[PDB]
């Protein structure tokens, strides 16, 4: 099968400024019939994948003028004049000359916005899980910029790092922050054995970590 | 214009086959164009499985031939994917979609799993907090398979809420949401947490109820 | 929709 490879895997743009993709081949997608059928496709979060571009350059119905694609033989590229929020998601270059038809590894592209701290919140087990017999921790850090963040759980004040499940939002394209979700997950006898309950969070918009702590001894 | 949408079993057992409908609107699939079955795995690489053409010539994957199917009922205006000896490797994200021949326009995607796991209902917890605005939570546990929906207040509350994708460990998911509120709207208006898991006929409706 | 090499 005809290997496609993008570059780069991925994209920060500011709104209102120019963003490209470049794709490649791994055989020219030049058509015996004089036509190269490359294909451009976007998958923006939560949404059915979407065609953008075919034969290299023409624009799908409704596609916005903004969105121009070129190149030749093996060598492709998807360029986007003027970058909007609605522009983030996933891209795909596939190719259509050849059989099977193949596509590309993805190129996600992300709105650069100004720097935002996480707003951290943390939850001790519900009172329901606990006398079902279960204890989870959650942290949540909601609504930050960039992506880059650390976080730690501390329990009586020693690190833990099994038994956590990190999950992350896809860039919320109204107001191009991420979240995520940390989960600690005990039974209800071990977290009775310990007191302290601690999510701490680096973020570059503070000096200082972040700190959501609760007491067993004090819910 | 016209309406793709697929549909079928959600978990299927390895070994055994895998059977999608895509249920077509607003035009006839005996009319012209290609009709095809792609599928998005985890990671989100995706593969183009196969089509059959408005006159029902299919042309399919050769990566796959000696395994795939794809057919037609004209009088329903559907078409069907038909996936033999599967194993986990093909838990996907199946679409359906449809071009002259190349693929113009998809459909939703319906999640298919494949595994010998067990189908377990989800646990569902309310997350209550211990600023000015205030995080409220839901905490869904120890599920399979794939997929569940989540809502706040039967969906009347979408704003501010995050849904964080499914993870899985030891052969259970746990999912998590999160709605952020002005600390002067909760608990003063009430917030519920909706959760429904099709795969065991579930739907539970948790409130959030302030700690001690 | 505009006719490709494999219609």
């Amino acid at each position: 099968d005809v290997v496609m490879t993008q570059t780069p895997l991925s994209l920060s743009v500011t709104i209102g400024q120019p963003a490209s993709i470049s794709c490649k081949s791994s055989q020219s997608l030049l058509d015996s019939d004089g036509k190269t059928y490359l294909n451009w496709l976007l998958q923006r979060p939560g949404q059915s994948p979407k065609r953008l571009i075919y034969l290299v350059s023409k624009l799908a119905s409704g596609v916005p003028d903004r969105f121009t694609g070129s190149g030749s033989g093996t060598d492709f590229t998807l360029k986007i004049s003027r970058v909007e929020a609605e522009d983030l998601g996933v891209y795909y270059c596939w190719q259509g000359t050849h059989f099977p038809w193949t596509f590309g590894g993805y190129t996600k592209l992300e709105i650069k916005r100004a720097d935002a701290a996480p707003t951290v919140s943390i939850f001790p087990p519900s009172s329901e899980q606990l006398t079902s017999g279960g204890a989870s921790v959650v942290c949540f850090l909601n609504n930050f910029y960039p992506k880059d963040i650390n976080v730690k759980w501390k329990i009586d004040g020693s690190e833990r790092q099994n038994g956590v499940l990190n999950s992350w939002t896809d860039q919320d394209s109204k107001d191009s922050t991420y979240s995520m979700s940390s989960t600690l997950t005990l039974t209800k006898d071990e977290y009775e054995r310990h007191n302290s309950y601690t999510c701490e969070a680096t973020h570059k918009t503070s000096t200082s970590p972040i700190v959501k702590s609760f007491n067993r001894n004090e819910c | 214009d016209v309406q793709l949408q697929e549909s079928g079993p959600g978990l299927v057992k390895p070994s055994q086959s895998l059977s999608l409908t895509c249920t077509v609107t607003g035009y006839s699939i005996t009319s012209d164009y290609a009709w095809s079955w792609i599928r998005q795995f985890p990671g989100n690489k995706l593969e183009w499985m196969g089509y059959i053409n408005y006159s029902g010539y299919t042309s399919y994957n050769p990566s796959l031939k000696s395994r795939i199917s794809i057919t037609r009922d004209t009088s329903e205006n559907q078409f069907f994917l038909q996936l033999h000896s599967v194993t986990p490797e093909d838990t996907a994200t199946y679409f359906c979609a449809y071009g002259n021949y190349l693929p113009a326009y998809w459909g939703q995607g319906t999640l298919v799993t494949v595994s010998a796991a067990k189908t377990t209902a989800p646990s569902v917890y309310p997350l209550a907090p211990v600023g000015s605005s205030v995080t409220l939570g839901c905490l869904v546990k120890g599920y399979f398979p794939e997929p569940v929906t989540l809502t706040w207040n039967s969906g009347s509350l979408s704003s501010g809420v995050h849904t964080f994708p499914a993870v899985l460990q030891s052969d259970l998911y746990t999912l998590s949401s999160s709605v952020t509120v002005t600390s002067s709207t909760w608990p003063s208006q009430s917030i519920t947490c909706n959760v429904a898991h099709p795969a065991s006929s579930t739907k539970v409706d948790k409130k959030i109820e302030p700690r001690g | 929709l505009e006719l490709d090499k494999w219609a």
